RNA sequence: GGCCGGGAACUCAAAGGAGACUGCCAGUGAUAAACUGGAGGAAGGUGGGGAUGACGUCAAGUCAUCAUGGCCCUUACGACCAGGGCUACACACGUGCUACAAUGGCGCAUACAAAGAGAAGCGACCUCGCGAGAGCAAGCGGACCUCAUAAAGUGCGUCGUAGUCCGGAUUGGAGUCUGCAACUCGACUCCAUGAAGUCGGAAUCGCUAGUAAUCGUGGAUCAGAAUGCCACGGUGAAUACGU
């Protein structure tokens, strides 16, 4: 209904991002359950880091992948508005699906 | 063994079988496709098969329909 | 008891027993004796005249003992006699199905020598 | 082990009967870090232990250990070019813990069926002795005494 | 009300309750015989409950999971000591020398480079 | 890299779309267990350099044809220039 | 059957904090630094592990990843394509896997993981085949769905010291899969064959605690070939008097 489940890479920017669609939605609306953590997907890459020989000697790499989810359990016509479009992406992936 | 249904082989190499058929066979010829393998309609022809110098030439016989025409060309030079 | 093959073993399982003889094993051995109706776990011993031909009947019908031996030996000698690369792999001493003869070739090839 | 001296770390005890000397024996016997495997020989040796010998059970194989018990021990030197062998007093920390070791030792050489059995017939032969490890414990006592020398 | 008690070992959750009736032992809907515990860590449940005045004390319900046998097993000996706070502060002073309020802090060490699981450095050829 | 390499390389993957991935239906759905008429397989005379699975997957920088990344698509010491320098997001010295 | 209201405690999950600083106490020490011991505490003396590799050395390696001085070829040392080789074989060495077995083999039954990966993909459930797999074919861009039924271990039975139900090499016959293509030169399965080896000379390698060792899983690479490598967990020691 209002599912909304995010993508963010960053340790701490996605933190900030669903902060202000919390007190947005929960002021002149109600309920608004919060903020699910959800578990951090975290790709580990291993490389070489000599450009020739050295088997020994590499460098490890990871992408941690954090996701959340919004759950808003109230659809009113109010706070569906000012809801879409001052999110003011920096960055971070959106998605409107069940 | 391998190929699974149906005994794949190659199309130019076809043309040149129904060729010594047809028009009749004459002298060996000088093949580069080893990925192809031996029929009944290929018994009594000869063929050449190329191995990294020159086309060496393998008689076809009845039983050599159950292995292919890259066996019997040695690519490897010893002694 | 005789038993179809030459080779005749005696107090161990029918499992075990089946193994043994040149042309059947482990597998084949579970398959003749489902086929007779006869347990895994009873030996030679103890065991009647007329019990032995059911079990010497169903193995007489796959090729076994020296019929056998010659059977994958004229595969090869005809093998050989073709001109092929496993043909001349056969004879000279080396591994067939494509294994490296530049090291651990010991067992196809043989011992070491100077 | 040069500055740093150890802290001796306690492993726990035996969960069956609750001697702390049994839960080092196991340890022993153990192999490729299989403690259910190893404990299960461990006791079905001890239980043909007290059966045959007629004699209790936490004594039986204490008093066949304490025939197993070294008595000295020596250390290789290598000071000045020649290796001298010195006899040095055996801890009681070390002293169990290197008859533990020859028992399990002696039982390996053996060409007998199951590892209950072959370990059981070294302790059946330890209060009186005709077995390995009993010939195992007295070597570097044949070389002491001559060796007394150096001290 | 209910008294509770968490521990773990070795990334093996366990949740531990203590209530005062029956002496039956409940386990993922299953007994302590019934639970496998036959060798080894077949005590180290009641390891904590050795030292007590019982005869048929508590009513117990747990459920493990994580790891393999002694890491569940393990979980359960350090969750019962959690969950004494029935007894409170008093009984825990005693438990103190035992050292099974010590959460153990040795974890599995991950895999390094050039190494073949963590320590073991492979061989290499002659000097 | 050798950019003769790459431009085989660039022709190589340019013909993906044209002689197969569309009419490269054939052979999947009609090459089966079905109703044979072998003249299906005397369709592969095509120039083969289209073929699906045929590209090393060179480095897209330099042309490397080794420690090729799927996720980065880069080689493995274009990976560290890279990465040294930011650019792959969220990513940093990986210790746990 | 958490399966369904519901309850939100808790496990799990991850944002932000507290906590461990020789600080509280005792002793020793130039009264200082510090050390030994004890209390409290989940963690005590850099808690465990990783990242983090000084100034420089060996004119160490990489002109073959790229960049680039100079030199050289330039109707060729360039370019395109077929086939071949990189997998050879009287030999020598290193690095691994699997073993020589009753702490084990084989068969049936049964319990407990974590870390992952997945749309040109991972593939349930179902049917067919002894099997590898094939056809039909939901769900999920992923705490849901899929790979995934983890194995050691444990419960009974068989085998009772043999070149064996130990070990799997090698070879023959007959199959599947990926792809234009498996002969040189594959993985995997089926039947059959069952070399050597029964603890390895001198010598040599690693490791001080969840470590040695042992048994499994996953990923990167990749259409399709791991016993390598990287990543993860299960069981789990011995011995450190000394320099
Ligand atoms: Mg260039
Ligand atoms: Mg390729
Ligand atoms: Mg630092
Ligand atoms: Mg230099
Ligand atoms: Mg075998």
């Amino acid at each position: 209904r209002i599912r909304i489940r995010l993508k963010a890479f960053d340790h701490r920017l996605i933190d900030q991002a669903t902060a202000e669609i919390v007190e947005t939605a929960k002021r002149t609306g109600a309920q608004v359950r919060g903020p699910i953590p959800l578990p951090t997907r975290k790709e580990r890459f291993t490389v070489l880091i000599s450009p020739h020989v050295n088997k020994d000697a590499r460098d490890q790499y990871e992408i941690r992948t954090h996701l959340r989810l919004v759950d808003i359990v109230e659809p009113t016509e109010k706070t569906v508005d000012a809801l879409m479009r001052l999110d003011l992406a920096a960055g971070v992936d959106v998605q409107i699906s069940l | 063994r391998s190929l699974k249904k149906g005994p794949f082989i190659d199309l130019h190499l076809l043309k040149k079988v129904e060729k010594a058929v047809e028009s009749g066979d004459k002298k060996p010829l000088r093949t580069w496709s080893r990925r192809s393998t031996i029929f009944p309609n290929m018994i009594g022809l000869t063929i050449a098969v190329h191995n990294g110098r020159q086309h060496v030439p393998v008689f076809v016989t009845d039983e050599m329909v159950g292995h292919k025409l890259g066996e019997f060309a040695p690519t490897r030079t010893y002694r | 008891a005789r038993i179809a093959g030459i080779n005749i073993p005696d107090h161990k399982h029918a499992v075990i027993a089946l193994t043994s003889i040149y042309g059947v094993g482990k597998t084949r051995s579970k398959a003749i004796l489902a086929a007779a109706g006869i347990a895994e776990d009873v030996k030679i011993s103890e065991l009647s005249e007329g019990q032995i031909d059911t079990l010497r009947d169903e193995v007489a019908k796959f090729v076994v003992e020296g019929d056998l031996r010659r059977e994958i030996s004229m595969s090869i000698k005809r093998l050989m006699d073709l001109g092929c690369y496993r043909g001349l792999r056969h004879r000279r001493g080396l591994p067939v199905r494509g294994q490296r003869t530049k090291t651990n070739a010991r067992t196809r090839k043989g011992p070491r020598k100077p | 082990p040069r500055r740093r001296v150890i802290g001796q770390r306690k492993i726990l005890p035996d969960p069956k009967f609750g001697s702390e000397l049994l839960a080092k024996f196991v340890n022993i016997l153990m192999v490729d870090g299989k403690k259910s495997t190893a404990e299960s020989i461990v006791y079905s040796a001890l239980e043909t232990l007290a059966q045959r010998s007629g004699k209790s059970e936490l004594e039986a194989f204490e008093v066949a250990l304490e025939n197993v018990r070294p008595t000295v021990e020596v250390k290789s030197r290598r000071v000045g070019g020649s290796t001298y062998q010195v006899p040095v007093e055996v801890r009681p920390v070390r002293r169990n813990a290197l008859a533990m070791r020859w028992i399990v030792e002696a039982a390996r050489k053996r060409g007998d069926k199951s590892m209950a059995l072959r370990l059981a017939n070294e302790l059946s032969d330890a209060a009186e002795n005709k077995g390995t490890a009993v010939k195992k414990r007295e070597d570097v006592h044949r070389m002491a005494e001559a060796n007394k020398a150096f001290a | 009300n209910q008294y509770y008690g968490t521990g773990r070992r070795k990334s093996s959750a366990a949740r531990v309750f203590i209530k005062p009736g029956n002496g039956k032992i409940v386990i993922n809907q299953r007994s302590l015989e019934q639970y496998f515990g036959r060798e080894t860590a077949r005590m180290v449940v009641r390891q904590p409950l050795e030292l007590v005045d019982m005869v048929e004390k508590l009513d117990l319900y747990i459920t493990v999971k994580g790891g393999g046998i002694s890491g569940q097993a393990g979980a359960i000996r350090h969750g019962i000591t959690r969950a004494l706070m029935e007894y409170d502060e008093s009984l825990r002073s005693e438990l103190r020398k035992a050292g099974f309020v010590t959460r153990d802090a040795r974890q599995v060490e991950r895999k390094k480079v050039g190494l073949r699981k963590a320590r073991r450095r492979p061989q290499f050829s002659k000097r | 890299a050798k950019q003769s390499m790459k431009a085989r390389e660039v022709k190589r993957v340019a013909l993906a779309d044209k002689y197969f991935a569309k009419r490269a239906e054939l052979k999947a759905i009609i090459s089966d267990v079905n109703a044979r008429w072998n003249a299906v397989l005397k369709l592969q005379t095509l120039p083969r350099d289209s073929s699906p699975s045929r590209q090393r997957n060179r480095c897209r920088q330099t042309g490397r044809p080794h420690g090729f990344l799927r996720k980065f698509g880069l080689s493995r010491i274009k990976v560290r220039e890279a990465a040294m320098r930011g650019e792959i997001p969220g990513l940093k010295k990986a210790s746990w």
